[PDB]
DNA sequence: TCTCTCGCTGAGCCTCTCGATG
RNA sequence: AUCGAGAGG
DNA sequence: TCAGCGAGAGA
């Protein structure tokens, strides 16, 4: 029923229409009795009846005669929630300034005068501010602006333009707005409603009391002291003082704090005024309108559930019967258990047998939505069947935890359940988690086992020398698993199987071959649950976590979904069976320390003392054989473990038949570190090794290192010496997540509204893309950069006139081996900031889906994807460096600038780009580049006037881009001449406070500027964005909204 | 702990925040953008009025899911309006422009 | 309609455009007091419309033919 | 024009327990 | 219903 | 507290 919002400054007699009752000279409630006392804060007939349909007197009780006012006192009747509803009036006796427009670095009561603050602010203080109200009175402002616009043209120093520019824009803007003068200073003020500052009982007969009331009592009462006064005619000298007591009062009620002196109440805290209610962490904004608390939502502890299927939970029955109810309710009513409401509640309540069957009916095909707190990605909440069991934790499946960053140690998670029919199905069409199996953040899957199930399917393909059954020829894999399940043979023992597999022969028709192979028997066991398609070489081999990936990654391409998900199942399945039949342990005696260590170090100690014979006749600086033991200790320490190492990796001798030989032993160590379950080789070296050389607090070397491992333990000196970079790592981890939160929330708030609009742009622009090679080391090829983009301009082949690829051509797979096959060139491509769609960006300019494949499609939020895909990483890092990537992104001046201005776009995108990557492979960290290219072209979204032309202009009009563009090809075809205008470029901090939409920048932050020059401009809000739309409460314009948005224009 | 309905708070009618006083669990701002980020607007809806500080829509949900009727017709948060209260209080004029 | 959408994410187009299609098949059924197409089999109204729509017998022009020989008829 | 004081702005997310004072 | 003190993911 | 960036100083 509305479409926009609008803001201006306020009039006494609007305020005096907004009202229903006079001024309010009582200052209290009424303490003695309930009943509170007329003409105050609290008032019976100013904001309506107490009680429903009921007058104070209590004269009239019921419905027939509402609508009528009592006659004997006065009351009307109503529902009370009238109450929190009407508003009220104080009409002072001497004007008060608003410290709003006076306080402020740019104060806006003193800038359309020439007075500066100081002077003002004493004028003000009086060391009652009429003269300020009649000098704003008196001021012509088309007189002054006439003359400012004919001192402009004549000044000619840089220094005095800015200000002129600057009260010229500020007077035409008020006068334009249509808020008249002497508004800024108060003559009435209005009074927020009763219910919305309410009075608390307490346990004993006192009552808890808001700061607010405290506020506007000390007001009332500090302005009424000047009523009796005017009457009394007092000297001047007592006049004046009071006065200067008043404005301070409102200074009270209105932003505390902005003047010094904050004034307190019982306690030693400042109070909180209304300015207080708006702004920060628990203000309006950012505690209960973009988050509040729900209903049929439940938590608990989560435990591990090795038997479910992958789009299954488990949920405790004792939570469901009460998260499902008014659904048991109604399905009771319908079957004739219960002839009312009550009834079915007892009979829920009395729990019997009957009840059971309806819960299971109700939820056979309703999903549930599942979520963990930090909440980093869109992978965080996530939708599933529930299967009811006993107990009181969450069953969990074994896939998911690794995009949940979930581990069975104490964690809980919160559940949530649809209610309507389009939820449900949202629910099972876009959350459930069968249909998430591709990051969206890059193209690797997500889903992948681990530990148990990658040692079990490591031990289960192993290979072995002259194990029981060697040399057998079998019919199939039926007959290895019948001859290991009797006991006659052994899993590793090599023989000869006969084994047939299907192939696409030329449209995706399984063609069939069969033969003999040299394989072992848990290959050949292991071939059963294999689907049809997919070649018998990919599991006959030693099968780690890698290769593991890879053929998941097979099947999804080769196959598709269905078989995937099934694929997975039976793999995990497979390895937690295997797993428990080996029998793996640890022991102390398998972490095997090298015989020769005491000699490598022995001799190091004689290295490090001859050096210090030469200390003692001068030979060489005392600062250099720091360095020359600090090496000698590093070649030792390199020998030992290598000796380690090849010690380990070898440990077994094997009798094949009267003769010795080498094979890769069976040690449990080895075997977790091999196959990649658990371990990395620094901790086996910490572990059967040497702990190394460690550092001083400061960052300095200790001269001499640990020489024990943690088989053979340490010493005292060297346990302390260990502890200071423990330390120094775990505070380093409990302080910087809030600097990680904070950069993953602006970059949230610059790029919340970008929205896939179209399909094509039409331009022809776009980025040349070449292999970034620095030193002599290719650090990044010319394949995976322009592997998804699309091409802005025809490529040609390393000839004269030849086309080796054709123009808009979608690269995939097929496509990339078919160019890898003779790839000679590059590719240019086309960049979302190189984009003429005006509000929004076109398909083609975009790309691929990573989480899908195919071409994105229309309604997608890309900017909410982009900058939770930028801001994950560095928050799990965290439990050069970060200040790096937010001193760019902010365009902190060390420059781009420059860039831009002599390079074009292309400059400062190749700058960013190569200098966020730079920070982000270091620690082997994958994100796609249109990310970073989304949010730079987030971060220039203005541009700087010069030339008027025949269109308006105010020589500087710093305006937006799309804005001039737009004029600029309306004022083409009827014949003018365009405007001239430069690009700027911004930080993501400011960029966010600089759009047309002012409601989400008070969202942001720094809300009472905001409010103040929205309030002087006049500004009007049109309701485009997402955040926008949630604050208010409908459909985002994105998604399943869309096309509802899309009817909205349609129907105007 | 889990809840179905309940009380709510005095001024912004949202539910309370803790098992002791039987309260919903919070739907915080990064919730919020995880599902904008899926698409699922309905969801979205649902969240931010039926179960949630919007007062006549939850009540004629609820009858309806006793009804069997599975449709919801939301309307305003009573936060918007306690903040536009507010906002004239401190003396600025704001408006929902209905033309 | 049960464990997996993909067929019918191909068969209408796109997930956004199916989820209405889904929706609106299943109020007919649910609350019009309407006919499935398809064996029921102890199925609730969306995947029953997930099934059916996975068949082919129900798209978005269909249920507008269907709906204006209903308004002649009345 | 080019240094030097002078200042408000901002600082991750979700649960639980106690006492004292309203 | 704030203010201090701790605790868990 | 600690950066960061204006705003208002002046030689
Ligand atoms: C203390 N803390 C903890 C967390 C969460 O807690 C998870 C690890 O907590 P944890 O108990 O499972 O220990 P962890 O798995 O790392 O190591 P071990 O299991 O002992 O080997 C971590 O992902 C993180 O999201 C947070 N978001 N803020 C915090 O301030
Ligand atoms: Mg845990
Ligand atoms: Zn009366
Ligand atoms: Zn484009």
């Amino acid at each position: 029923e509305f479409d926009a919002i609008k803001i201006a400054l306020a009039s006494p007699d609007m305020i005096r229409s907004w009202s229903f009752g006079e001024v309010k000279k009582p200052e209290t409630i009424n303490y003695r009795t309930f009943k509170p006392e007329r003409d105050g804060l609290f008032c019976a007939r100013i904001f309506g009846p107490v009680k429903d349909y009921e007058c104070l007197c209590g004269k009239y009780k019921r419905l027939k005669h509402r609508g009528v006012i009592c006659e004997k006192c006065g009351v009307e009747v109503t529902q009370t929630k009238v109450r929190r509803e009407r508003m009220g009036h104080i009409e002072l006796a001497s004007p008060t300034a608003h410290i709003w427009f006076l306080k402020s670095l740019p104060s806006r009561i003193g800038l359309l005068l020439d007075m500066p603050l100081r002077d003002i602010e004493r004028v003000l203080y009086f060391e009652g501010a009429e003269a300020i109200q009649a000098l704003l009175k008196s001021m012509d402002l088309e007189q002054e602006c006439e003359q400012l616009r004919e001192e402009l043209n004549e000044t000619n120093s840089e220094t005095k333009r800015k200000k002129l520019t600057k009260r010229i824009k500020l007077l035409e803007a008020f006068v334009q707005s249509g808020n008249k003068p002497e508004w800024m200073i108060l003559t009435v003020l209005p009074v927020l409603p009763p219910d919305l500052r309410p009075l608390v009982p307490l346990d004993g007969g006192r009552f808890a009391t808001s700061d607010l009331n405290d506020l506007y009592r000390r007001v009332i009462n500090r302005n009424n002291r000047l009523k009796r006064l005017l009457d009394l005619a007092a000297p001047d000298i007592i006049v004046r003082n009071e006065k200067r007591m008043l404005q301070e009062a409102v200074d009270a009620l209105l932003d505390n704090g902005r003047r010094g002196r904050a004034i307190t109440g019982s306690n030693k805290r400042p109070l909180k005024s209304l300015a207080d209610m708006i702004k920060g962490k628990q203000g309006r904004f950012r505690q209960n309108l973009l988050g509040k608390r729900v209903d049929y939502s439940g938590r608990s502890v989560i435990t591990v559930g090795p038997y479910l299927r992958l789009h299954q939970c488990g949920l405790p029955k004792k939570m469901a019967l009460e998260l499902f109810k008014p659904f048991i309710y109604g399905k009771l009513e319908l079957r004739g258990l219960a002839t009312t409401i009550k009834a079915a509640k007892k009979m829920v309540e009395r729990e019997e047998a009957v009840v059971w069957d309806i819960l299971d009916e109700v939820i056979r095909e309703h999903p549930v939505l599942l979520n963990r707190a930090p909440t980093l990605h869109r992978l965080g909440i996530q939708a599933f069947e529930p299967v009811l069991i006993e107990g009181k934790a969450i069953q969990l499946h074994p896939l998911v935890c690794a995009a949940y960053n979930a581990d069975f140690d104490g964690d809980q998670m919160a559940v949530h359940v649809p209610l309507t029919l389009e939820a449900q199905l949202e629910a099972r069409a876009l959350m459930m988690s069968t249909n998430n199996i591709l990051s969206p953040a890059n193209g690797e899957p997500i889903i992948v086992p681990s530990q148990d199930v990658v040692l079990g399917l490591y031990y289960m393909t192993r290979d072995c020398v002259n194990a029981k059954g060697e040399g057998m020829v079998l019919t199939g894999p039926k007959e290895a698993e019948r001859l290991y399940r009797s006991g006659l043979a052994s899993l590793h023992a090599r023989v000869k199987v006969r084994i047939t597999e299907y192939e696409k022969d030329a449209n995706g028709e399984l063609v069939a071959k069969t033969s003999l192979k040299d394989t072992t028997v848990g290959r050949a066991i292991l071939w059963m649950i294999v689907p049809k398609g997919l070649p018998y070489s990919i599991v006959n081999q030693a099968l780690g976590k890698k290769a593991i990936s890879k053929m998941l990654n097979t099947c999804y391409r080769i196959l598709g979904l269905k078989p995937t998900v099934i694929f997975a199942d039976q793999i995990m399945y497979t390895g937690f069976a295997y797993a428990a039949r080996s029998g793996a342990s640890v022991g102390i005696d398998d972490m095997v320390i090298p015989e020769k260590k005491h000699e490598i170090i022995s001799e190091a100690e004689a290295e490090v003392a001859e050096i210090q014979e030469q200390f003692q006749s001068g030979l060489v600086t005392a600062g250099e054989r720091y360095n020359k033991v600090i090496d000698i200790w590093a070649a030792a320490n390199d020998r030992v473990s290598k000796a380690m190492m090849d010690n380990l990796q070898t440990e077994t001798v094997i009798n094949r038949d009267g003769q010795e030989e080498k094979q890769v032993s069976f040690n449990s160590i080895y075997m977790m570190a091999d196959s990649g379950a658990r371990g990395s080789a620094a901790q086996i070296r910490q572990l059967a090794g040497m702990r190394g050389l460690m550092a001083k607090p400061d960052g300095s070397i200790i001269e001499t290192p640990i020489t024990a491992n943690f088989r053979e333990g340490l010493n005292v000196l060297q346990y302390f010496i260990s502890t200071h970079g423990a330390r120094k790592g775990l505070a380093d981890t409990a302080l910087k997540t809030a600097n990680s939160g904070y950069l993953t929330r602006r970059l949230v708030d610059v790029a919340q509204d970008l929205v896939v609009t179209e399909d094509d742009c039409g331009t022809h622009e776009g980025i040349m893309m070449t292999p970034v090679i620095e030193g002599g080391d290719v650090k990044e090829p010319l394949r995976d950069r322009v592997l998804g983009r699309v091409t802005a301009e025809d490529v040609l082949k390393p000839g004269t006139a030849d086309i080796l690829v054709p123009r808009n051509t979608l690269l995939h797979e097929q496509w990339c081996d078919l160019l890898e096959e003779n790839s000679v060139d590059a590719v240019k491509v086309r960049s979302v900031v190189s984009c003429d769609t005006d509000f929004g960006v076109c398909a083609h300019c975009y790309g691929r889906d990573l989480a899908r494949g195919h071409i994105i499609n229309k309604g997608e939020a890309i900017g909410v994807i982009a900058a939770q895909s930028i801001g994950e990483p560095g928050t799990q890092l965290t439990m050069g460096g970060l200040p790096r990537v937010a001193d760019l992104f902010e365009a902190r001046r060390p420059a781009p600038h420059d860039i831009l201005r002599l390079r074009g776009v292309h400059a400062v995108t190749r700058y960013i780009v190569n200098e966020v990557q730079d920070v982000y492979r270091l620690q082997g960290v994958k994100i796609n580049d249109k990310h970073i290219e989304v949010i730079v072209r987030q971060m220039l979204r203005k541009a700087t006037i010069v030339n008027a032309g025949s269109s308006d202009f105010l020589e500087g009009e710093q305006v937006e881009y799309s804005r001039v563009k737009i004029a600029n090809r309306e004022l083409e075809a009827n014949g003018k001449v365009g405007a001239t205008y430069s690009r700027d470029l911004l930080g993501i901090t400011k960029a966010s406070l600089a759009t047309e939409s002012f409601i989400s920048a008070a969202s942001f932050q720094e809300t009472t500027r905001v409010l103040t020059e929205a309030a002087v401009a006049g500004k009007r809000d049109e309701l485009r964005g997402l955040k926008e739309n949630v604050i208010v409460g409908r459909l985002i314009p994105a998604g399943t909204g869309y096309a509802y948005h899309q009817d909205r224009m349609r129907r105007r | 702990h889990a809840r179905s309905t309940g009380s709510y708070s005095l001024v912004t009618q949202q539910p309370l925040g803790g098992k002791a006083q039987f309260g919903g669990q919070r739907f915080g701002e990064m919730e919020v953008w995880a599902l904008e980020a899926y698409g699922a607007a309905y969801t979205l809806q649902e969240m931010l009025t039926v179960k949630s500080d919007d007062v006549n829509g939850r009540t004629k949900m609820y009858k309806n899911i006793v009804d069997g009727n599975h449709q919801m017709e939301p309307g305003m948060p009573e936060s918007f309006n306690v903040l536009l209260k507010e906002i004239r209080s401190l003396g600025i004029n704001i408006e929902l422009e209905d033309e | 309609a049960r464990v997996t959408v993909q067929d019918a994410v191909e068969k209408i187009g796109n997930r956004f455009d199916l989820v209405l299609v889904a929706a609106r098949r299943a109020r007919q059924m649910q609350v019009g007091g309407k006919d499935p197409l398809v064996p029921e089999e102890n199925d609730k109204t969306t995947v029953i419309a997930l099934r059916e729509i996975e068949e082919g017998l129900i798209n978005n022009q269909i249920l507008d033919v269907r709906e204006r020989q209903e308004q002649q008829e009345q």
